[PDB]
């Protein structure tokens, strides 16, 4: 079933792989070559999720968990009861994460849009490898990366954020925080902007952008528009993702020392690192 | 214990709150449709909303939603397999028809005003005070095309007044005529602007506007989507 | 292919001092500067900002909250201007000690100063929400920004005054200082027992991150659709055009749900709010009604 207004863009084209083979629909979904590929290495990963199940002894989904290698098998392989099965599941995470962003980009060519949606979402690939994959080669084992539980990827966290001290003080963290809270308020910010445009007080016209505008200026002096709020926000969450991977690869290969003492270079400043009082000394 | 009422609790109104959410949603495109335009039969989970009526400022009537919805305009398509699912090739021109990237909607075919009533979009040599204040000034530029051929001069810029940013290109053709060109779709740079979307035949192809000084909503959508189509339909044209 | 993330040319007319309806003309300040570096990315206009009483009251008290804050780091910095650069982040203003409880008895140099400056913001920020009530109310607009900011004011009223009263004392509240802060956090995670089992903690990331994920589509869509007019939000809601109607359609090819244009900013506004609307409870029931989020886990409820 389609949309009222749907069928004048059900036209053939836009693929990147496989001319017109997989262009076609399934319900609402666009499949092409890369829908065909996001949903073999996802029905793939999903048995062998299952069949890690199996060995483990559980099918509570509270309990199952897929652990990497040991870290004395360093970055080489392991038997598939033994961190094997967390080597293929994560080469098919990342092919059904590849696929998936390449099979939006044929969405985007049929409709004619810019490609802005899979590049954003690229940046969350980004982080997955850099957890899954850069850190721990650098690092030299399968082991520093985290573990497919829902639970238990939560206790990998805390573990690895707790060796380093209070994760806090990583200056990387600190900066990511900051853009996750700013994209927030500015979601919230833009969400309650148009719906208190477009749905005013009872009984009166909608307002126009000419509203929006007056509303921010009266209110901080400063407006960013209709098109720089939607500019802001993509850009906002892109380099809050982007400072999480960073601040996430510079911890146990550059740094590996607790966090709080890195701050440390700034209080040791040789013009003042010796005046007496305040905190330090 | 109280924690686990409040979290029941929340739960609860987070599922009422996706209902809502969901619905809202289904206030444009509905009732689905099969391919030949009658009713589908499955229409999925949550039903229809209560209709919900807009007032459009400065007297233009209202909007209510969800609401009849004819696409108010002829689809030169046609089916290409026997099953729903697959595409429908176009039956003549696509750029001129306007379907596929090339579509255009039945908008109303007036122009969008700003706060005060006034034409939101002017042509700059029209809109007092209004100037380039940083950036190349594109105007009296040459306009090219994805075939590297000239195509026409940049004679204006069209400008959103209350919102102070450039919309169009006001594009002269060689038989003196002019067109718009979005601006979200040129590369203004040092000797020249660019168009990657269009070859310079397709150029005169573009839908005219009928105010030398106003653009409507219709004819914006016309406008934009027959450049946007290029992208795919004039790629029988392109080199890097 | 140009990307829209910056213009190509800026345009410049007379400065907008915007729509006029209920407000008091009187109380707008002349527009400011015009920012070319800010019109690359948004709006070159600065000003004009709108200032009546509870413009200045909110400004006044917020700038007292943050010099007595500021008063105390110069004192335990002991003046030196080196030592305040030095251990800026490191200096601390305190709330009162277990002793004292709720009462404002204390000591200056041993809290009262943290009740003053706690006071001072008090004011301060209740003042800017009935500004941004009053603000929409005059421009005839709904009042989503107020109810929305509610929310925020919702996770502070809880950390810092709701739930020190119902522990029975301030000192329960978070200090004034930037690495200090920090500790307190994750002090509070320590004592009750991981707030990561805490299930409005995760949920409340789940929102956080999920406003990353929806303000990262909702951004790079319009961005991919205005080349049809997209920004332009509210026309569009008015009287869909090809923006909208590409936009919906990309969503339900990628993954089979819709998304009207007024419709996904529904989803804008509660993704956001819900993020210390749930963390605020989270906060408010832990040491309050449950002592050890592992325990309470443990029992499931
Ligand atoms: C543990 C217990 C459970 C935990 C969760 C408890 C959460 C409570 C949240 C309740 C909020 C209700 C708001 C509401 O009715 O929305 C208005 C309403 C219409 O807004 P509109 O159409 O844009 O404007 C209409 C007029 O223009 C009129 O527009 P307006 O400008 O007058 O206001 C528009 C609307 C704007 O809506 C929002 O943005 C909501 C933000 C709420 C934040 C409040 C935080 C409070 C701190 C705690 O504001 C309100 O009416 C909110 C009032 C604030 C109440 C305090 O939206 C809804 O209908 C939301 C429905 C939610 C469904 C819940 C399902 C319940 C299931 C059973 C349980
Ligand atoms: C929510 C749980 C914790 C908390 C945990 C953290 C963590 C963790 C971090 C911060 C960070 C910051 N927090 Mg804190 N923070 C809390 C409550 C507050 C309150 C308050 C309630 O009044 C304030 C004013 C601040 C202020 C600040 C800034 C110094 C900084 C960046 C904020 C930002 O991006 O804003 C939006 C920007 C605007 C202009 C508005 N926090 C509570 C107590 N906060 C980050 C930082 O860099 O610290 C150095 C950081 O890493
Ligand atoms: C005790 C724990 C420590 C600590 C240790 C750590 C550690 C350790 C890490 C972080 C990381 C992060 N922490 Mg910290 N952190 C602490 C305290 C905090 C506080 C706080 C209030 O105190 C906050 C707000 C944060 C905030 C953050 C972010 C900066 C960052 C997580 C976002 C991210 O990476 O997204 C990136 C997003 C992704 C990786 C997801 C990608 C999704 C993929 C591409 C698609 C998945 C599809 C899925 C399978 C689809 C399936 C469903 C359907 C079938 C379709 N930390 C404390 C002090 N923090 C992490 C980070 O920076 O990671 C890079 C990290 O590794
Ligand atoms: C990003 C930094 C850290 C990390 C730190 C945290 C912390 C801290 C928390 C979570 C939370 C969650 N994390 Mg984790 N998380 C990491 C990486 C991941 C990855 C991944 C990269 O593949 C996935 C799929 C998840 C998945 C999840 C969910 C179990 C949960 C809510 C997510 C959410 O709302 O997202 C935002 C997305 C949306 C709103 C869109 C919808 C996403 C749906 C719901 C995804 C469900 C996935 C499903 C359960 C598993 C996949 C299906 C497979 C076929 C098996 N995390 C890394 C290592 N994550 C919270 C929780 O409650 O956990 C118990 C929590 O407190
Ligand atoms: C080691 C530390 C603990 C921890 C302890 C805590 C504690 C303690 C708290 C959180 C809270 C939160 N944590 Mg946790 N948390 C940790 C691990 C994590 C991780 C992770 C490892 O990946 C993540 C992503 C998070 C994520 C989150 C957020 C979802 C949530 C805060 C929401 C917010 O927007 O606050 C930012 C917004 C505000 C605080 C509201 C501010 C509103 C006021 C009105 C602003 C006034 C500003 C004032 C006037 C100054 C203006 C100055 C200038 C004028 C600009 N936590 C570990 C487990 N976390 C909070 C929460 O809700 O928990 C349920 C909380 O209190
Ligand atoms: C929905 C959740 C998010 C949220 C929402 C939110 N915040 C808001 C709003 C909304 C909807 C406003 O309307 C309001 C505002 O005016 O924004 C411009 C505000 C606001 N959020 C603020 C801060 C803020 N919000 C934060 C968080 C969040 N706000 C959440 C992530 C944080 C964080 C992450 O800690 C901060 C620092 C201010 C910019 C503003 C409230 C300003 C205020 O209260 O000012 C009074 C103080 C003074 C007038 C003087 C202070 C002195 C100078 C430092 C000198
Ligand atoms: C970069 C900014 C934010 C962002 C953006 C973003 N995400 C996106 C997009 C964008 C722009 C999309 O276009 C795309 C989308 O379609 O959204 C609806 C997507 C998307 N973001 C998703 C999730 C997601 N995004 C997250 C984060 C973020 N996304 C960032 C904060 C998180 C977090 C914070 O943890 C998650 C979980 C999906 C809804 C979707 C991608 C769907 C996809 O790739 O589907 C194909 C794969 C499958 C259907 C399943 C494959 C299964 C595996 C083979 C087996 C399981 C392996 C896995 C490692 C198990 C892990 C679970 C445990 C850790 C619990
Ligand atoms: C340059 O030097 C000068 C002196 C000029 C200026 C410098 C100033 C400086 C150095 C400022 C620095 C400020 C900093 C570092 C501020 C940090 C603030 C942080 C991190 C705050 C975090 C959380 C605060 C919270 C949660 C506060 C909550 C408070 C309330 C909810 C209200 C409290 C109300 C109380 C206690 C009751 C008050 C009494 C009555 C009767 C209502
Ligand atoms: C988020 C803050 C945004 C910037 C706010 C500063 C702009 C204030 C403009 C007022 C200036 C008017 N004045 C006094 C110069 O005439
Ligand atoms: C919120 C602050 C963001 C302001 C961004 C300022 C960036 C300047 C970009 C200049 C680049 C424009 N140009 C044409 C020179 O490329
Ligand atoms: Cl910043
Ligand atoms: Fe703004």
């Amino acid at each position: 079933a389609l949309l009222s207004f749907e069928r004048k863009y059900r036209v053939p084209g836009g693929t990147l792989v496989g001319g017109n083979l997989f262009d076609f629909w399934v319900g609402p979904f666009y499949v092409g070559f890369f829908g065909v590929a996001t949903f073999f290495f996802a029905a793939l990963g999903i048995i062998l999720i299952a069949w890690s199940a199996v060995l483990q002894g559980t099918w509570n989904p509270q309990l199952i968990s897929v652990y990497p290698p040991a870290l004395e098998y360093g970055l080489g392989g392991a038997p598939l009861a033994k961190g094997g099965l967390w080597q293929i599941i994560t080469i098919c995470a990342t092919g059904a994460f590849v696929s998936w962003a390449l099979r939006e980009v044929e969405i985007c060519r049929k409709l004619g849009i810019g490609y802005h949606i899979p590049f954003a979402f690229a940046f969350a690939i980004l982080a997955y490898l850099t957890l899954v994959l850069f850190r721990p080669v650098m690092m030299g084992a399968w082991g520093y990366a985290f573990p497919y539980g829902i639970w238990t990827h939560l206790d990998w966290v805390s573990n690895t954020g707790y060796t380093y001290g209070n994760f806090h003080y990583n200056p990387a963290h600190m900066i990511a925080i900051s853009f996750f809270f700013t994209n927030a308020l500015a979601l919230a910010l833009h969400g309650a902007l148009v719906l208190s445009a477009a749905n005013p007080e009872k009984g009166k016209e909608m307002r126009t952008p000419d509203h929006e505008d007056t509303f921010f200026r009266d209110l901080v002096g400063y407006s960013i528009g209709t098109l720089g709020i939607h500019r802001l926000g993509l850009l906002l969450s892109l380099s809050a993702v982007f400072f999480s991977a960073l601040c996430m690869i510079i911890t146990g290969t550059i740094w590996f020392d607790q966090w709080v003492d890195w701050w440390q270079w700034w209080v040791k400043l040789p013009w003042w690192a010796n005046i007496p009082g305040g905190i330090n000394g | 214990d109280l924690a686990s009422l409040a979290i029941y609790s929340f739960w609860i109104f987070l599922a009422g709150l996706i209902y809502y959410l969901q619905t809202e949603n289904m206030r444009e495109g509905y009732p689905l449709e099969n391919e030949d335009g009658t009713p589908a039969a499955n229409q999925g989970p949550f039903p229809l909303p209560k209709p919900k009526t807009f007032i459009l400022p400065h007297g233009r009537g209202t909007l209510t939603v969800p609401g009849p919805e004819s696409e108010d305009r002829p689809i030169a398509l046609a089916r290409t397999a026997v099953s729903e699912g697959f595409p429908h090739a176009p039956t003549g021109d696509p750029m001129k028809d306007g379907v596929g990237p090339a579509s255009w909607v039945a908008r109303r075919d007036l122009p969008e005003l700003d706060g005060h009533g006034h034409n939101k979009i002017k042509p700059m040599k029209a809109a007092a005070g209004f100037h380039v204040s940083a950036g190349k000034n594109p105007i009296g530029l040459p306009v090219r095309g994805c075939d590297l051929e000239i195509a026409g001069k940049v004679v204006d810029i069209w400008v959103d007044i209350p919102e102070q940013m450039a919309r169009f290109l006001e594009v002269e053709l060689k038989d003196g005529s002019t067109r718009l060109l979005p601006m979200q779709m040129v590369k203004v740079q040092s000797n020249r602007v660019h168009v990657n979307a269009l070859s310079s035949d397709l150029f005169a192809g573009i839908p005219t506007i009928k105010s030398p000084t106003e653009v409507t909503l219709l004819e914006e959508d016309k406008i934009c989507g027959y450049v946007a189509g290029g992208l795919m339909y004039a790629a029988p044209k392109r080199k890097s | 292919e140009y990307q829209n993330i910056f213009s190509q040319v800026q345009v410049r007319g007379p400065a907008d001092l915007g729509m006029t309806e209920d407000v008091n003309l009187a109380n707008r300040s002349g527009v400011g500067p015009f920012s070319t570096l800010l019109g690359w990315f948004g709006n070159a206009q600065l000003g004009p900002i709108y200032l009546g009483s509870l413009g200045v009251l909110s400004l006044f008290s917020g700038l007292m909250w943050f010099f007595t804050i500021g008063i105390w780091f110069w004192y335990q910095a002991g003046w030196n201007p080196a030592v305040f650069l030095r251990d800026l982040f490191f200096f601390s203003l305190e709330p009162p000690a277990p002793e004292y409880g709720l009462s404002f008895a204390a000591p200056l140099k041993e809290g009262g100063l943290w009740l003053i400056a706690s006071f001072f913001m008090f004011v301060a920020v209740w003042s800017w929400w009935g500004r941004t009530y009053l603000r929409a109310q005059a421009l005839g607009m709904g009042k989503h920004t107020a109810w929305a900011f509610l929310s925020a004011i919702w996770l502070w009223m809880v950390l810092g005054f709701i739930r020190p009263i119902l522990m029975g004392s301030w000192s329960e509240a978070v200090p004034y200082g930037i690495f200090s802060h920090l500790d307190w956090t994750n002090n509070f995670s320590l004592v009750h027992g991981n707030l990561f089992y805490n299930p409005f903690h995760g949920l409340s990331i789940a929102f956080l991150x999920g406003s990353a994920l929806l303000f990262a589509m909702h951004g790079a869509t319009i961005l991919a659709v205005s080349r049809f007019g997209g920004e332009r939000e509210l026309e569009q809601i008015a009287d869909r055009g090809t923006a909208a109607e590409r936009a919906a359609l990309f969503v339900r090819w990628t993954m089979g749900f819709n998304a009207t244009m007024e419709g996904i900013h529904r989803w804008a506004i509660w993704m956001a709010v819900l993020v210390t609307l749930t963390g605020g409870i989270g906060i408010l029931l832990s040491g309050t009604v449950v002592d050890n989020w592992y325990v309470w886990g443990q029992n499931h409820g």
